RNA sequence: AAACUCCAGUUGACACAAAAUAGACUACGAAAGUGGCUUUAACAUAUCUGAACACACAAUAGCUAAGACCCAAACUGGGAUUAGAUACCCCACUAUGCUUAGCCCUAAACCUCAACAGUUAAAUCAACAAAACUGCUCGCCAGAACACUACGAGCCACAGCUUAAAACUCAAA
RNA sequence: AGAGGAGACAAGUCGUAACAUGGUAAGUGUACUGGAAAGUGCACUUGGACGAACC
C-alpha cells in the first residue's frame, strides 16, 4: 500500500502537496455495483463469411447453406450465452463476492473515522 | 592559492609523508582532488593567520573566515557562470551575513575585529540610513543642487574681497 | 579525483587495439591524469547499433581506464575522445568504488498514516 | 466557492481593456502632453532651486535632462 | 537501432493466435504501455497530467486499502453460529 | 468534406526539438520551478523576526536582435456544422514554444493556511475545509460597488506594470 | 463645451457567455481575434468530476 505521510497537505507538513484528492481519504461503507460490460457487436466473423459467400454466390441461399448454418448458430450460441451470463452475474461465482453481499459484510464491520 | 603540490588538510599531519613516492604525493596533493579542498587549506591557513586559537571554530572569528572563503568560492564560480541565480543569491546573502558577523565581532571584541578585517582585507563599511530609490528626477535634482551649492560658495567667497579691499 | 573510463573501441584486430589502448592511456597521462588499471570487459556485440564517424558498429571491445586526474582534465580528455576514430563511445565517470556504501540496517515498516482528517461526525 | 467576483473583476477587466483599445491614439496622444507638462514642471522646479539660492542663471556647464522623453 | 523481433513479441503456441495475442495485450497492459499510447494520442498539458496523476494515486490508495478490508472481512462471510439469537 | 497523391508501407542513413518505464518514490530549491546521461563548480547564517524606503530572483505569455525549426500552434485561409458560427470538429501554415544577448516583472505566483518556539492540557470546536491552540514578531484587513479604475509618482515597460482614490448609488454584499 | 466612464432607471433589440459535466468544465496571467457576451494558443488553479475491491 502507498505511503500517505507527508502527502496530503497539513499543517506540520513542510512540503508541498503530493496528493490532491477531491474526496476524503477515508473508507466507506460500500463498494461500487457489479458495473455492465458494455455489449460488443457479436457474430461478426460469421456473418461477414456468410455474406462474402452471398456476394461470390449472387445471393444464393443453396450454394452458402453451411455459411449460413454456421452464422445461424453463432447467433443462437450469442443469445444463449447472453442469458447465461445474466444468470452468472445472478450468481456471482466469477466475483470473490457479490456487491450486494460484500455491502452486507461492511454493514457488519464499519469504518469508524470519528470517536465515541 | 595554494599551489597544487600542497598535501590534502588530512594528509599533511601524517608522519613520513615525505619519504613516499612523488606519485603518492600527486595523488594527496591539492592538483589530484576538488575545489573544496583547496578550500578547506585556504580556510585553515586563514585560521592559522589571524585567529589566536587555530582550533576554535565555533567562535565567531572561524565563522567569518568560513564565510569568506565561501564567499570567494562562489565569486570565483560565478565569473564563469555569470547567469547563476542561485549562487548570485547565495553570495548576497553570504555577504549580508558576514556584514551581521563584522558588526557583532565589532560590537563584542574591536582588536580581534581589526585582526579579522587585515586579514581577510575586509573593509567593513557602516550601512546606509535610509534605503530609498534614487531615481531620475532625484538624481538630476540632487545634482543640481550640489552644482548650485557650490555656485553659492564661490560667490560667497568672491564677495569677500571687494569688501576687505573696501575697508 | 578518481575516474573510471568506460571505453567501447572499434572491433580490430589485436595490433590495432593495442594502438588505440596506447593512444588513449597516453593521452590520459599527458592530460596529467594517473593510469592505475587497464580491465578487458572483451568483445561482445553491442546492444544497440551505435553510428560513430560516419560508420555502424555491431560489435565492440569493452575497457575500463581506471585513473586519477585533476577536475581540468576530463573536459579535455571528453573532447579527446570525441576526436578519436578508433573509439565507439568513451563514457567518463567518477570512480564508483569511491563512494563508499552505507550499512543498512533493513527495510524500516511505513506505518498507515493517521489523524488527517478531523475526527469530526460525517 | 463560485466565481461571482472573479467573474464581476473579469467583466470589468475585459471591458477596460477594449475601452483602452478603442481609444489607443487619444489616450497616447494625452500621455504625450502629461510627459510634456512633466519636463515642464521638473524644469520649472529646478529654476526655483537655482533662483532661490541667489544664482541669476543656471550653473555653468548645467543643462537640464529630458528624463521622461522616449529617448 | 535495436535488433527487431525481441521485444514485445510473443511466439504463438500450436496456432493458438487468441491466446498469443491476449498474452501480448496482457503484456501491454502490465507494463502500462496501452495506457501511454492512449494518453499520448493527444497533449496532455502537464497541469492536467499532474491532476490525474494524482487522482490515480488517491484511486490506487483507496482501492488498495478497501481491497485489504475486504480481504480481512471475508472470513467473516461464513455462516451464522448464533443464529436465532 | 476539404487537403495530400514528389502519397502510403518496409528497410537504411538521420536533430540547436522533447526527455516512456523508474515514479506505488516525495527528494532539491527562497519562491518561481526542477524527474535522459556524464563531468566541473555548488546548494548562506553555531539564536529568532525583520525592508512596499533597497538589493537579487520570479512560470507562462510578450517585446527587441541574430540563428535553429522535427513537432505543436494564437492569427489567418480553406472544409464542415449551424438560423447565423467571427467558436466547438477537420486540414495547412505564421507569430510563438528552442538557442544566444538584453528587456518585460505579471499568474487561481494558491498548499488562497506568514516566520520562529511550544502544547495536546483542557473551557476542543459557529459551518465547511486540512483539529483546537499558546508565546513572539513582521506584513496585511476594516460594508458592497465604483475599482486589477482616474489622477499623481516610479519603471528599458509607450494598448504596460506597481502603488492607488474620490464623487454619484444600495441596504445590502 | 464635443465627448468618454461609473451607477441608477430599466425598456425594446441581437445572441446565450455563466450557474447541472450549463450542453466545449470554470477560472488566473498574457497574446491575438471577434457585433456582443466571448473564442483560441501557452502555463497554472480546483473555487469540477472521473462513478472510488476485482470485473
Ligand atoms: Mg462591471
Ligand atoms: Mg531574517
Ligand atoms: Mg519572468
Ligand atoms: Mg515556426
Ligand atoms: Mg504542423
Ligand atoms: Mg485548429
Ligand atoms: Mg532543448
Ligand atoms: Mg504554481
Ligand atoms: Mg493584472
Ligand atoms: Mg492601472
Ligand atoms: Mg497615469
Ligand atoms: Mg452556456
Ligand atoms: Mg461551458
Ligand atoms: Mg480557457
Ligand atoms: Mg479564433
Amino acid at each position: 500500500t502507498p505511503s500517505l505521510r507527508g502527502r496530503l497537505a497539513r499543517f506540520g507538513n513542510p512540503r508541498k502537496p503530493v496528493l490532491k484528492p477531491n474526496k476524503p481519504l477515508i473508507l466507506a461503507n460500500r463498494v461500487g455495483e457489479r458495473r455492465r460490460e458494455k455489449g460488443e457487436a457479436t457474430c461478426i466473423t460469421e456473418m461477414s463469411v456468410m455474406m462474402a459467400c452471398w456476394k461470390q454466390n449472387e445471393f444464393r441461399d443453396d450454394a452458402c447453406r453451411k455459411e449460413i448454418q454456421g452464422f445461424l448458430d453463432c447467433a443462437a450460441r450469442a443469445q444463449e450465452a447472453r442469458k447465461m451470463r445474466s444468470i452468472q452475474e445472478t450468481l456471482g461465482e466469477s466475483g470473490s463476492l457479490l456487491p450486494n453481499k460484500l455491502n452486507k459484510l461492511l454493514q457488519r464491520f464499519p469504518n469508524k473515522p470519528y470517536l465515541s | 592559492d595554494p599551489p597544487p603540490s600542497t598535501l590534502l588538510k588530512d594528509y599533511q599531519n601524517v608522519p613520513g609523508i615525505e619519504k613516499v613516492d612523488d606519485v603518492v604525493k600527486r595523488l594527496l596533493s591539492l592538483e589530484m582532488a576538488n575545489k573544496k579542498e583547496m578550500l578547506k587549506i585556504k580556510q585553515e591557513q586563514f585560521m592559522k593567520k589571524i585567529v589566536a586559537n587555530p582550533e576554535d571554530t565555533r567562535s565567531l572569528e572561524a565563522r567569518i573566515i568560513a564565510l569568506s572563503v565561501k564567499i570567494r568560492s562562489y565569486e570565483e564560480h560565478l565569473e564563469k557562470h555569470r547567469k547563476d541565480k542561485a549562487h548570485k543569491r547565495y553570495l548576497l546573502m553570504s555577504i549580508d551575513q558576514r556584514k551581521k558577523m563584522l558588526k557583532n565581532l565589532r560590537n563584542t571584541n574591536y582588536d580581534v575585529f581589526e585582526k579579522i578585517c587585515w586579514g581577510l582585507g575586509i573593509e567593513y563599511t557602516f550601512p546606509p540610513l535610509y534605503y530609498r530609490r534614487a531615481h531620475r528626477r532625484f538624481v538630476t535634482k540632487k545634482a543640481l543642487c550640489i552644482r548650485v551649492f557650490q555656485e553659492t560658495q564661490k560667490l560667497k567667497k568672491r564677495r569677500r574681497a571687494l569688501k576687505a579691499a573696501a575697508a | 579525483p578518481r575516474y573510471e573510463l568506460a571505453l567501447i573501441l572499434k572491433a580490430m584486430q589485436r595490433p590495432e587495439t593495442a594502438a588505440t589502448l596506447k593512444r588513449t592511456i597516453e593521452a590520459l597521462m599527458d592530460r596529467g591524469a594517473i593510469v592505475r588499471d587497464l580491465e578487458n570487459l572483451g568483445e561482445r556485440a553491442l546492444p544497440y547499433r551505435i553510428s560513430a564517424h560516419s560508420q555502424q558498429h555491431n560489435r565492440g571491445g569493452y575497457f575500463l581506464v581506471d585513473f586519477y586526474a585533476p577536475t581540468a582534465a576530463v573536459e579535455s580528455m571528453v573532447e579527446h575522445l570525441s576526436r578519436d576514430i578508433d573509439v565507439i563511445r568513451g563514457n567518463i565517470v567518477k570512480h564508483p568504488l569511491t563512494q563508499e556504501l552505507k550499512e543498512c540496517e533493513g527495510i524500516v515498516p511505513v506505518p498507515l498514516a493517521e489523524k488527517l482528517y478531523s475526527t469530526k461526525k460525517r | 466557492k463560485n466565481v461571482l467576483k472573479i467573474r464581476r473583476r473579469k467583466m470589468n477587466h475585459h471591458k477596460y481593456r477594449k475601452l483602452v483599445k478603442k481609444t489607443r491614439f487619444l489616450r497616447r496622444k494625452v500621455q504625450e502632453g502629461r510627459l510634456r507638462r512633466k519636463q515642464i514642471k521638473f524644469e520649472k522646479d529646478l529654476r526655483r532651486i537655482w533662483l532661490k539660492a541667489g544664482l541669476k542663471e543656471a550653473p555653468e556647464g548645467w543643462q537640464t535632462p529630458k528624463i521622461y522623453l522616449r529617448g | 537501432k535495436h535488433l527487431k523481433f525481441i521485444a514485445r513479441t510473443v511466439m504463438v503456441q500450436e496456432g493458438n493466435v487468441e491466446s498469443a495475442y491476449r498474452t501480448l495485450n496482457r503484456i501491454l497492459t502490465m507494463d502500462g504501455l496501452i495506457e501511454d499510447i492512449k494518453h499520448r494520442r493527444y497533449y496532455e498539458k502537464p497541469c492536467r497530467r499532474r491532476q490525474r496523476e494524482s487522482y490515480e494515486r488517491c484511486r490506487r490508495i483507496y482501492n488498495m486499502e478497501m481491497a485489504r478490508k475486504i480481504n480481512f472481512l471475508m472470513r467473516k462471510n461464513r455462516a451464522d453460529p448464533w443464529q436465532g439469537c
